[PDB]
């Protein structure tokens, strides 16, 4: 992640989205409190519940955990990093989402 | 990394999900896709050591898990298959096949 | 990285007046716009902008027109949200420009009317424009050689602290006519060639001839 | 939108060596603060400054200089953030300038002294120095017609592979006193002029005359 945070903007510098969005509304929560609880991005300096590695079953959207960042030796602008998506035997990926824009357009 | 992509954006995925083993009454054992049946879904959470609870299939009375399962495999008939556009990503593979089950969950 | 100063060669084609030029690599930061090195006796800094980043590719400034002396430059590399990176300093004891300009209108005084390629008075006047660079150099001279009509050099003479030269009847008559030919005579068709040299400082760029 | 490009006119005034101008409309982001369009040829890309923001205003960049080929653009639109949108692309068969420049110090060799608007040699030699633009097209060559005391075109000659000509005793004694007068004579007051004129490359911006 540190590594990594060198070739981001100022902001979105140590964070992630938060893998489950909706989680689900019951007479546990009210609707004003479960709608303020859903997050979107969460930091990752001092989450360590960030770094699970979650389960999918069926198409969802998730993000990647980064594992490994480095660059070339002889082109430092070449960058590989590595993100583990999802856990188990998968059947594959559907699309990626760059930034906020996926490969294959709507 | 070059004059244009200066930064490096968040990375999201589509992925498809865990291939989960599918159990037919005449004793065939099928795992070779993900399901959208929940009660498959919670049968490979709840055998599995890995992540989650280590509860042995022998702990189960497979023939009443399978016909429950076509109770969730019921297929509705409200709406039409045509009326999704976007079918390869709400976990349907063919939208020639009937895909209307009663609860489908990813 | 790596913030050099490079001196100019000593004669290239072009290149007058220009002292070295300075190169750094561009720095590991991929958001960088554009750098601001301060030169020391120029008010405001130079602006380079980062058009093209590769990150194994020597970005050049050069410097044109200022005089030898102590020079202290500071190199700073600006991100898109405006932040600068810790200054790189580099006090090089800058060198005198080595490729000068050509002497400008190198002409003849005394010259003959109707046909400018004639005589008209016994000694020929040579007149020259002061070189440009005078102001950034002081020790500079003119090196004015005199040739001869069959191509044989005839006087090697230095010109300081004047922008003219006369070639004096005696001087053909007797000196060149004896030490050359062993005899007396005075060379009618001659040919006038003249440069700019420094003690430091190296020659002009190239020959100003009639 | 709307990346064209736009082939410059015959003749114009002024626009000498210029090729033709790239069109675009502005982004209908409004956050852009200039545009990237790099050419294939120059290791540079222009940049474009986009300081009035009208979304029905075409923006402009031209070319001068450039030659004849293959030419690919790649349009890009910054913002204030530094992200660059997906570039256009346009890829268009460049064209020769059609507005080429003026011939320079067309002179008259053999020219008499005191008063230069009088002959001195029975053959009038025409010196012109080279057009610019040579380098960028080879194919180029210069019209010269030489024209009458009365107003009365005499000779239509072409010039190739050399910036010199003359004019015979022969051509004016006879075939240009026979075939205009019908008789054994020599205009003596002659008018010349010259321009540049390609195979595909367009006439030069104005007539070059004495």
């Amino acid at each position: 992640t540190t590594i990594l945070a060198k070739y981001q903007v100022k902001e979105e510098r140590y964070k992630l989205q938060s893998k489950k969005k909706l989680f689900g509304l019951s007479r546990s929560y009210s609707l004003k409190k479960y709608y303020e609880t859903v997050t979107k991005e969460v930091d990752l300096d001092f989450n360590l519940a960030a770094k699970f590695i979650p389960v999918v079953y069926g198409v969802q959207k998730i993000p990647g955990i980064p594992i490994f960042a480095d660059t070339e030796l002889n082109n430092p602008n070449i960058v590989y990093v590595v993100y583990a998506f999802a856990e188990g035997e998968i059947d594959g990926f559907l699309d990626f989402y760059i930034g906020d824009s996926p490969m294959i357009c709507f | 990394i070059n004059e244009n992509r200066t930064e490096i954006p968040e990375i999201s995925a589509e992925v498809q999900g865990k291939k989960v083993k599918v159990y037919n009454s005449d004793g065939t054992i099928k795992a070779d896709k993900t399901s959208l049946n929940g009660i498959w879904q919670l049968m490979d959470y709840l055998t599995s050591d890995r992540y989650g609870a280590d509860i042995t299939l022998d702990q189960f009375p497979l023939q009443k898990v399978i016909s429950e399962a076509k109770i969730l495999d019921i297929i509705d008939e409200s709406y039409q298959t045509s009326w999704q556009p976007y079918w390869r990503y709400v976990g349907w593979n063919d939208p020639l096949s009937e895909n209307r089950q009663i609860v489908q969950l990813n | 990285r790596d913030f050099k100063y490079t001196p100019t060669p000593g004669g290239v084609v072009g290149a007058i007046g220009k002292n070295g030029e300075l190169s750094w690599l561009p720095s590991l930061t991929n958001n960088v716009v554009y750098y601001s090195i301060a030169h020391s006796g120029h008010v405001n800094p130079y602006i380079v902008q980062q058009l093209e980043n590769n990150p194994n590719e020597r970005m050049i400034q050069e410097i044109i027109g200022e005089p030898a002396g102590l020079a202290i430059f500071e190199l700073r590399a600006v991100d898109i949200n405006g932040r600068r990176s810790s200054p790189v300093t580099l006090s090089v004891d800058l060198n005198s420009a080595k490729n000068l300009s050509v002497v400008s209108n190198f002409r003849v005084v005394n010259t003959a009317s109707g046909d400018v390629t004639e005589f008209v008075g016994p000694d020929v006047k040579l007149a020259w424009d002061k070189i440009p660079e005078e102001e950034i150099i002081p020790e500079i001279y003119y090196t004015l050689e005199i040739y001869d009509s069959q191509d044989r050099m005839l006087r090697s003479v230095r010109i300081e602290d004047v922008y003219t030269y006369d070639y004096l009847l005696t001087y053909n008559k007797a000196d060149f006519a004896l030490l050359n030919s062993g005899a007396l005579g005075i060379n009618r068709k001659l040919r006038f060639r003249i440069r700019a040299e420094g003690e430091n400082g190296e020659q002009s760029v190239g020959w100003a001839t009639i």
